[PDB]
């Protein structure tokens, strides 16, 4: 039920890039992401930190909260859903979100460009696969998908911000 | 009984490095304050304000004596006379003995053990060898006690026993008290995450997203990687915690508060009320 979602990788990442462009239009760090469970989008999110005035509202945190709402609303335990969910995100998850995904036991992340300022899948720290026996489970990554388009959005954002 | 230990980067955690300086014995003690004024006018030691200029010493019979720190040694730390080091008439050297080389701390000490090594070579300033004042230690103890009470309420209800308090040190006002609220339906409600949301919901229309700017966090045990980095993103200013956590990210496995390649750094002290906190739950 995991690799069944990977079949539509192009579709999922296209939507994630669409959302990331929206985030850029709204002067947010241009990250878009979707969480897929059994070929169904069970949650999605863009970085909403400036809109919400809350530094923790990264795209992945927003996506996680939506999946948890879906689990609550449909009587599903988060364990069985998140353990078979794939995250598609335009940017390498940062140290904070990498840790959050470990704690949710997301097995697999497909992402675009590196996150050189804050990345937690290798760029700054390797939270994704660090030996952290009390912090959920490591996850695996498929990096580089449409990375060139994704990193151009980041570069545009960081030129516009003060 | 508890003691706050700074948690520094590994770079700032080692022994202080030493530089060579010239000192001279004060043979006429009643010239000390005149010599101190004239010599430090010539040699203000701008790059080393932590150094005391007069080093007292007590003999085996209690007789007090002093050495005076004259100046930094040059590229050739050779023997030097008073006539070579001290310009006249800017300095009347009468009352001083022959200069001698001595290693002195290059930088102020930060940990209490750096202050011990430093003190051995030449007297240094430090923030007694106390890190926090009595009035301060009492304030810190109050806020942590509140964090401990929150963790104990959590435990009584069957929640993870972690408590946290966010304080505005301008007014010493508590802005948020929270404990772990994680559940099957909401597994990421760690104490720190709850507190950041509480601080956020009390902020006004013209607030930046750096919810924790300028504030202190007291948390019973050391934050996990998610909470620690959330505090980097939210730009906490200081974190006090009681006991470490096995996967902790502010001292144990990582030190995300003390990194050059992240755009925010902040001070962390561990050990506050540690004996109480050590029996509560780690994070996560
Ligand atoms: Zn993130
Ligand atoms: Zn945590």
């Amino acid at each position: 039920p995991c690799v069944v979602s990977v079949q539509e990788t192009e579709k999922w990442m296209e939507e994630a890039m669409r959302m990331a462009k929206e985030a850029l239009e709204n002067i947010e760090v241009p990250v878009g992401c979707l969480m897929v469970y059994n070929n169904e989008v069970v949650g999605k999110g863009r970085n909403e930190v400036n809109q919400t005035k809350n530094a923790t509202r990264h795209a992945e945190m927003v996506a996680i909260d939506q999946v948890l709402d879906w689990c609550h609303q449909h009587g599903q335990s988060p364990s069985t859903v998140f353990e078979h969910t794939v995250l598609y995100v335009t940017v390498e998850p940062c140290i904070m979100c990498a840790a959050a995904l470990r704690l949710m036991k997301i097995p697999l992340v497909v992402y675009g460009c590196q996150n050189e300022r804050f990345g937690g899948c290798g760029s700054v720290l390797n939270i994704a696969s660090a030996d952290l026996p009390n912090t959920g489970r490591p996850f695996q990554c498929i990096p580089g998908y449409r990375a060139e388009e994704a990193v151009e959005l980041l570069k545009t954002f960081y030129k516009q911000e003060n | 009984q508890w003691q706050a230990l700074p948690v520094l980067s590994e770079q700032q955690s080692g022994a202080v490095e030493l530089i060579l300086a010239y000192a001279a014995p004060v043979l006429d003690k009643r010239q000390t304050s005149r010599l101190l004024r004239e010599v430090s006018a010539v040699y203000p030691l701008p790059a080393q304000p932590h150094l005391k200029r007069v080093r007292p010493s007590r003999s085996a019979g209690g007789a007090q004596s002093s050495d005076l720190l004259l100046c930094l040694a040059g590229p050739s730390a050779g023997p030097r006379s008073l006539a070579e080091l001290l310009p006249r008439p800017a300095v009347d050297p009468r009352g001083l003995g022959t200069p001698f080389l001595v290693p002195v701390p290059a930088r102020p000490p930060l940990t209490r053990s750096q202050f011990e090594e430093a003190r051995a070579h030449w007297p240094t300033s430090f923030h007694a060898g106390q890190l926090f004042s009595t009035q301060e230690r009492a304030a810190m103890q109050t806020h942590m006690e509140r964090a401990v009470c929150a963790a104990q309420r959590a435990a009584a209800q069957g929640l993870r026993a972690v408590g946290a308090v966010v304080v505005d040190p301008a007014s010493d006002r508590v802005l948020a008290t929270g404990h772990d609220c994680s559940s099957v339906a909401s597994p990421l409600l760690h104490a720190v995450m709850v507190c950041i949301d509480l601080v956020a919901q009390g902020q006004g229309e013209d607030s930046l997203p750096y919810v924790c700017t300028g504030y202190d966090l007291y948390v019973t045990r050391e934050p996990c990687v998610m909470c620690a980095m959330a505090l980097v993103h939210a730009r906490i200013q200081r974190v006090f915690y009681g006991a470490p956590s096995p996967d902790g990210a502010l001292g144990t496995l990582f030190r995300v508060h003390a990194r050059p390649d992240l755009n925010h750094r902040f001070q962390v002290f561990r050990g506050i009320l540690e004996d109480q906190c050590r029996q509560l739950d780690p994070d996560p």
